[PDB]
């Protein structure tokens, strides 16, 4: 009944090199989303940025063509039930450019 | 004034525990205007209005009880810091319409309740 995880995370447009992802926001009040991505192997470090909680999309750039990436989004949200902010559990996907 | 200290502590503890129960059990139900936080502020308005009016009619009531009910119970039950954060968070989330609604409903709500509490006892005498 409480929604703190985004749902339906997907790549909606793509270059070989860049991605437009959207997700569906959860119920709760999100102050920002955290976006994380990196090569599914483990071969390169992992990159991370945030998006304002008002936004339910993000772009990802400078990826390598033809490589499998793992993309992850989680909400930093206000848990009204406890009285502090919380880093929500993430939703994740794989995508090959 | 240790007798007074005990009144603020016993009353405040009761207030804070009530806030806690109501806030945890209900705030998730509607997170744009958490119902638990709203209800404690509304209820503490109701309580304090009726108590204030009642104390005007009982001018020999020990300040111990008055202290327990106002500074302790109602003061521990109601919350500004929680309300402010909720609103702040909605600002952070860019949700301006509910940020605004939340302050209207908390301030105007609590005034209506304090007045209703005070006047339903004033009409009763
Ligand atoms: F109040
Ligand atoms: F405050
Ligand atoms: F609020
Ligand atoms: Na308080």
């Amino acid at each position: 009944s409480v929604s703190s995880v985004p749902t339906k995370l997907e790549v909606v447009a793509a270059t070989p090199t860049s991605l437009l992802i959207s997700w569906d926001a959860p119920a709760v009040t999100v102050i920002f989303y955290v976006i994380t991505y990196g090569e599914t192997g483990g071969n390169s470090p992992v990159q991370e940025f945030t998006v304002p909680g008002s936004k339910s999309t993000a772009t990802i750039s400078g990826l390598k063509p033809g490589v499998d990436y793992t993309i992850t989004v989680y909400a930093t949200y206000y848990a009204s039930n406890s009285g502090w902010y919380e880093y929500g559990s993430p939703i994740s996907i794989n995508y090959r450019t | 004034m240790i007798k007074s200290l005990f009144a603020v502590i016993i009353g405040g503890s009761v207030g804070c525990t009530l806030r806690w129960l109501l806030s945890t059990k209900f705030n998730s139900l509607f997170p744009n205007l958490p119902p638990g936080t709203l209800v404690v502020n509304l209820l503490a308005g109701l309580i304090i209005g009726t108590a204030l009016a009642y104390f005007l009619r009982q001018p020999h009531l020990d300040p111990f009880w008055k202290l327990m009910i106002t500074t302790g119970l109602c003061g521990g039950l109601s919350t500004f810091s929680t309300f402010s954060v909720e609103v702040f968070a909605l600002l952070q989330a860019g949700n301006y319409i509910w940020a605004l609604t939340s302050v209207l409903v908390h301030v105007i709500g609590s005034l209506i309740m304090t007045a209703l509490g005070f006047f339903i006892i004033t009409i009763l005498f």
